[PDB]
RNA sequence: AGCAAUGAGUAGGAAGACGUGGGGAUUGUGACGAAGCGUUCGGCGUAAGCCUGCGUGGAACAGUCUCUAGUGCAGAUCUUG
RNA sequence: CAAACUUUAAAUGGGUAAGAUCCAGUGGUUACUUCAUUGAACUGCUGGGAUUAAUAUGACUCCAAGUGGGCCAUUUUUG
RNA sequence: AGGAGUGUUCCUGUUUCCGAGCUCGGUUUCUGUGAUGCUGGCUAUCGGUUCCAACCGACGUCUUGAAACACGGACCAAGGAGUCUAACAUAUGUGCGAGUACGGGUUUUACUCCUGUAUGCGCAAUGAAAGUGAAGUAGGGAGAUUUUGCUUUGCCAUUCUUCGCACCUACGACCGACCACGAUCUCUGAGAGAGGUUUGAGUUGGAGCAUAUCUGUUAGG
RNA sequence: AGUGCCUGAAAUUGCUGAAAAGGAAGCGAUUGGGACCUUGAUUCCAAGAAGUGCCGCCGGUUUGCCAUCUAUCCCUUUGCCUUCUCUCUCUCACCAGGUUUAGGCUUUGUCUUGAUGUAUUUCCGGUUCAUCUUUUUGGAGAGGUCAGCAUCAGCU
């Protein structure tokens, strides 16, 4: 008999465990939750959380973007809880020393040839338990087909949301609403 | 083991109007009726099961004897209950022969493991 | 029950290959073979013999 | 498995033989997550329709 | 090779698991307790071991082991060693020594089982 | 804990783990001793500080009398100092509450029936209590009833924003670590800071989880009506006579 | 996986997940896109603006391939033909020729940046910007047809 | 027709 | 494992379990008696349900991990008997 | 005497403010503004300041259900 | 409060009394954290399954409202109601990643395995169309680094200047459309340069594709 | 199993036994009553029989602690050579050159062979002995259940 809001008992919104049945990812988390709990460094606490993320937050960073975040800071190990893709536009790949979950086989060839080390996360623990002189990165989350559609809903004044439309070009959602000559602009 | 044993209920939770109609069997079903008294919780009526009535963590699935039963099929499967004999009492299964009972029952006594069924088929 | 109920799955060819590799790996290790057989008299895994 | 040992090849007649060969780098490979998923879907492909 | 990786395959399912209610047990040789954990179980761990009454009418005890640092791991004839022991309080001291060479951590439970084992003849 | 190396039976990896246990136990042993010397020194400084409060409680009571005797000998009257702390208790329950009165009671941490809380007197905190009056019986405590609350019913809230745990005041080391900024090392130094109303009242009050009193041994009169009115009711403020109530609710 | 669906759990509840008041009626609100003009109008304005009306001049028998024109960028090209790059880095004489038709694009657009290696690009069409960028690189432009 | 989906076809 | 606070609920949402017919793998029971059925011999679980003595019965059935569905009834002036 | 008059005019309610997203000093940019380095807005640097009333207290994005017959009570109130 | 043990060495309490200036230190017996102590009845009671008594309680659906003088329901068994296909969409798991996934060749023959050439969707948008077709900065910020406060080799600072990911907020540049200019040329055109209370589902060193399941929308019995 | 004959549920019906009933009965919670079902532990020390048959000691057989010597795994390229594969690498029609595989060779720094035999399994004849099991005869030892009084710790 308490005047309490929800008598909370209030839950936490973020994910509380690993969802994968991938056994290697589970053992990765067991490492980095021993290492988070015991070591005290905030690097390991963040890496633990980012390991448990779903696929759309483990988004691929290109080799050419990974150059330019790591530009002034050449010595430091470039961590990315995520995948690493080759940039085809990048002609001469810079050497770096990357850690990540997964390299595509082009990007593994391109770094290793260019004089450039290519680590897993369990190897990063042996070198750098604290995360001393590392660079956390992550690929942009809101940069995909699906996330163009979100926001204020396309027929409202000054939204930049895409409509869900079956096909492109005229004859599809380009008349009443989109022209002033057809009723109204909005 | 054999710790104290406290039960909260000894009565079952019989299904509402199992007494009245023979088509309704006694196996519990929550009444989802809009006007039903049992779900609305008037006094002087069938009690509902809550998790409130849950027995102790230490003494869940615990027999009157003290043991937990672990039911068993072949002669090979009693060997499993060798180091856990104090903790577990073995129930010889529904289906088993007169022959294969007297192989099980005799092998159990070699292992000092209690068998619940006894004078099972004679 | 209509006949057009879609019975078959296309699995991807890469996931099919990764699977067979993983399954062939488990042919070695008497951990996984004993877990899933009787390997008392068997001299070795993987048990190779001549042509 | 982080090694490629020399495997003893055996006779038909006999439990030992001097023939040996190197392990072929498949038994290094990393997955019962995935083998479940595939076998599940791949076993459906021999269904006759009713 | 890895104990934890082999476990994350076969923890949930294997030939041995034998359930009833919340209980689960594990019928392999190389397993004190016969519980299904990473530590005790045969299959998964590096250097497992068992104490089993020997299978010669069960007159005497075996200590069943593997060669240390997983030497002959791919050759399961050669890997699995045995040492026979007489049922006594005196030959507890030889067993107590032989266990702690392989595994120091499993030593209290060896003393628990070996005591129980002596009391075991078909 | 020191592990048995087994002199009958040796590992290589285990000799690392035995070697650290000598380092750990030796640093623990000095730190158990050297911390116990500090707390021994601190509770001496508490013990002597406790006596001069027991002077100050008696002496200001005696000095209050000598003032209003002296002023009475003149001709005039001694207007006493107005009370700096009051002690609210909640009287009517949760259901059927207007949304402004519902808010104020949450701001006083009066979230259920028969809950006490020490609450400060400003002009602001008076004009809140006007709005709540008929769900509340408040008034001015004394050193007996404050001591009895914090000893018998005293719990203390402990943790980050999100979850605090509500822990029973069994020792001073709970009080010491949380309020050792502000003075306030012992349980008896709370009782000073509440009764006097110190500079660190807000810190010491919000440390205490609000008090959970049982129902009064001889009952209420009639919770409809005020403590004023000649039907002898309950709600409203009793200047002193809440002390007679709350001593039964313990 | 009928197992995993809500009906299985939902079974045993009378409404069946649709609610006692409103009910699962056969076709409230019309069928398909019907009612867009009147009752379902609020949904159309927002979500689907520009749906009603006709705009441009119609094309009878429009034929694709007449207009098709797959476009590579200037920032790529190199991906187009890795050995030549190590050839055309050196020498300062001859140049690595990129027939863009042979990989299968017609137009070239200079969205990107290119290394400064003399090169010749042959494409059916060149964007105005692409030409400026290529020339700066010391490259030459050639038209096919 | 409800919510933000494609108009069905 | 420890500590604290909390616990009403139709329409509705989500989570973990119980049960049924088949497929794959594995561990078994059975003409010295399987399935089903009956029962104040009984037991376990908050509960869905599970285990089991005795009687009848006369030929096949079950546990575990997975896959799959024509998978759970008191009602429909429901249908057939 | 006044619901469709008012000099005057409460209670109860409503707005905004109470500093780290701040204050001052000084230089620069400008097609604006000025008679004018006069202003204006934005910026670089250099000082001053850690919670500057009370009380309590951790504070977006996506997807979707049900619902769109309501009724009652204290005070206000229309036929 | 209860399977054993040893025993107070430390610790709080109470106490013997010795000294230093009510307070602290040293010392002796006693009791706690380390307490369950003594004793009896029955070996059938205790307990359990059934039926019965007694005191107190206790009158499916639409609806604001049902025990209703609202409707359905005599009894029992068995049968009986969100399914399948397609088009999308978000979410999540798995694979590969600027890519990604009708035939033929094998075969023990509906499985499996391999494979050439295209196409799909994606990698560029924008105009009705002719067509044309892409330079970052600031503020807050995860984390690292350099340094200042506290039980100590660990604890939290905002103490520092160093770089500041994602993302949000503010403003730019570039591309297409519209509007309004134009030095100079090989003058049906090109184009230095410079715009605009206009406009795009644009852009800013690319994330998608295939597959599995749920939920939703729509078509079909 | 006796001819609409395998098993043979419920509704319903007859008898027998058992209760209950003053204008309904059922039901919840709590006891009681009547039928009916159900219980010298665990051990410990001697002697005897019935089991069992370890090590030891031989013949045969199979593992190999530890000290040594050494292989390829792997990368480190070297001297290559052969067969593959990819490639807008070259006069170009063919050979050659890089890329990817395999193989036969090479310089170079914790999953095993061959010798030494801590130890160990299996196999019969033994050579009999340990061991522990159940049991029957004494000796020392009693759990279970329900109570009574006592002392404390909390709340009252």
């Amino acid at each position: 008999g308490i005047d309490l809001e929800r008598n909370g008992r209030k839950k936490k919104g973020g994910r509380r465990t690993v969802k994968s049945q991938n056994p290697y990812l589970r053992l990765l988390v067991k490492l980095y939750q021993f290492l988070a709990r015991r070591t005290n460094s905030r690097f390991n606490a963040v890496v633990l959380k980012r390991l448990m993320n779903p696929k759309r937050l483990k988004a691929p960073m290109s080799l050419s973007k990974l150059a330019r975040h790591m530009k002034g800071k050449e010595d430091h190990i470039a961590v990315l809880v995520g995948s690493v893709t080759d940039d085809i536009r990048m002609v001469h790949a810079p050497k770096l020393t990357v850690c990540a979950l997964r390299f595509s086989e082009t990007a593994r060839r391109r770094l290793e040839k260019a004089g450039g080390e290519c680590l897993t996360f369990d190897q990063l623990a042996l070198r750098r338990p604290k995360g001393s002189k590392c660079v956390l990165l992550r690929a942009a989350t809101k940069s995909r087909e699906a996330d163009k559609h979100f926001g204020a809903a396309p027929g409202t004044p000054g939204s930049k949301a895409r409509p869900y439309v079956r096909s492109t070009g005229r004859k599809f959602e380009k008349a009443r609403g989109r022209r002033k000559s057809r009723g109204y602009k909005n | 083991v054999k710790r104290s044993i406290v039960k909260k209920r000894v009565k079952s939770f019989p299904r509402f109007q199992s007494d009245r109609y023979k088509r309704v069997k006694s196996s519990w079903r929550k009444p989802k009726g809009i006007d039903c008294r049992v779900r609305r919780k008037f006094k002087g009526t069938n009690t509902m099961p809550n998790i409130g009535y849950g027995s102790n963590k230490k003494t869940r699935h615990m027999l009157p004897n003290g043991f937990f039963k672990f039911l068993v099929s072949s002669p090979k499967d009693i060997e499993l209950l060798l180091m856990h004999n104090t903790k577990f009492a073995a129930e010889i299964a529904h289906n088993i022969s007169s022959r294969k009972r007297r192989e099980i029952l005799e092998r159990a006594d070699q292992l000092n493991v209690l068998v619940l069924n006894r004078s099972a088929r004679l | 029950n209509k006949t057009w109920r879609r019975w078959h799955r296309k699995v991807n060819v890469t996931q099919k290959r990764h699977a067979v590799a993983s399954a062939v790996a488990a042919t070695g290790l008497p951990a996984l073979v004993m877990a899933r057989h009787r390997i008392d008299e068997v001299p070795e895994l993987p048990l190779v013999v001549s042509e | 498995a982080t090694a490629r040992p020399l495997v003893s090849v055996y006779k038909p007649e006999d439990g030992t033989a001097s023939g040996t060969s190197l392990m072929p780098s498949v038994f290094l490979s990393p997955r019962p997550d995935l083998v479940r998923f595939v076998h599940t879907n791949m076993a459906k492909n021999r269904r006759q329709p009713y | 090779v890895s104990s934890e990786l082999l476990w994350q395959c076969v923890r949930r399912n294997h030939c041995f698991i034998r359930k009833f209610n919340g209980i689960t047990l594990s019928a392999e040789r190389m397993n004190l307790t016969n519980k299904n954990t990473l530590k005790y179980s045969g299959i998964a761990h590096k250097q497992p071991l068992g104490l089993n009454r020997h299978g010669a009418n069960n007159g005497c005890i075996a200590l069943v082991t593997v060669q240390k640092c997983s030497r002959a791991m791919r050759k399961p004839t050669r890997a699995v060693q045995v040492r026979k022991f007489k049922k006594s309080k005196k030959e507890m001291s030889k067993v107590m020594k032989a266990v702690a060479e392989r595994r120091p951590d499993l030593l209290k439970v060896a003393n628990k089982k070996m005591k129980k084992l002596i009391r075991t003849n078909s | 804990k020191l592990l048995r190396p087994m002199e009958g039976v040796v590992p290589e990896r285990t000799k690392t783990k035995i070697a650290r246990d000598v380092k750990l136990l030796n640093k623990m042993k000095q730190a158990k001793e050297a911390h116990a010397k500090k707390v021994h020194a601190q509770r001496h400084a508490l013990k002597m500080r406790t006596y001069k409060y027991v002077s100050e409680y008696r002496k200001e009571r005696e000095n209050l009398i000598k003032l209003k005797r002296e002023a009475k000998a003149k001709g005039g009257f001694y207007k006493e100092p107005e009370a700096k702390v009051i002690l609210a208790t909640r009287i009517k329950g949760i259901n059927k509450l207007a949304p402004k009165p519902k808010m104020i009671l949450r701001l006083f941490r009066l979230r259920q029936l028969h809950n006490a809380v020490f609450i400060k007197v400003n002009k602001a905190t008076i004009e809140m209590l006007k709005a709540v009056q008929p769900f509340i019986t408040y008034g001015y405590p004394t050193l007996k009833t404050i001591r009895q609350l914090i000893y018998k019913r005293g719990y203390a809230k402990v943790g980050k924003p999100g979850a605090h745990s509500r822990i029973r005041l069994q020792a001073n080391d709970i009080v010491s670590q949380h309020l050792g900024k502000y003075g306030i090392h012992g349980v008896e130094d709370l009782v000073h800071e509440i009764y006097t109303c110190g500079p660190y009242f807000k810190q010491a009050n919000n440390f205490l989880w609000p008090f959970k009193l049982n129902s009064p041994r001889k009952g209420f009169t009639s919770k409809r009506h005020g403590y004023n009115e000649p039907r002898k009711g309950d709600w409203g403020n009793r200047e002193e006579m809440i002390n007679e109530l709350v001593q039964r609710m313990i | 996986t009928t197992r995993l669906r809500k009906t299985r759990k939902r079974r045993g509840h009378v409404s069946a997940g649709y609610g006692r008041v409103g009910k699962h009626r056969k076709h409230p609100g019309g069928r398909g896109k019907a009612g867009g003009m009147h009752h379902m109008r609020i949904n159309y304005d927002k979500y689907h603006p520009g749906y009603f009306g006709k705009v441009g001049m119609r094309h009878y028998h429009l034929l694709k391939n007449q207009y098709t024109c797959p476009t590579v960028n200037v920032d790529k090209l190199w991906s187009l033909v890795p050995a030549t790059l190590e050839k055309a880095e050196q020498s300062k004489d001859k140049a690595a020729v990129i027939d863009v038709t042979k990989s299968g694009y017609f137009k070239v657009l200079g969205k990107g940046d290119l290394p400064k290696i003399p090169v010749i690009v042959k494409a059916r069409f060149f964007s105005k910007i692409a030409e400026k960028k290529i020339k700066a690189a010391g490259g030459a432009c050639v038209l096919t047809g | 027709v409800s919510k933000n989906n494609v108009l069905p076809n």
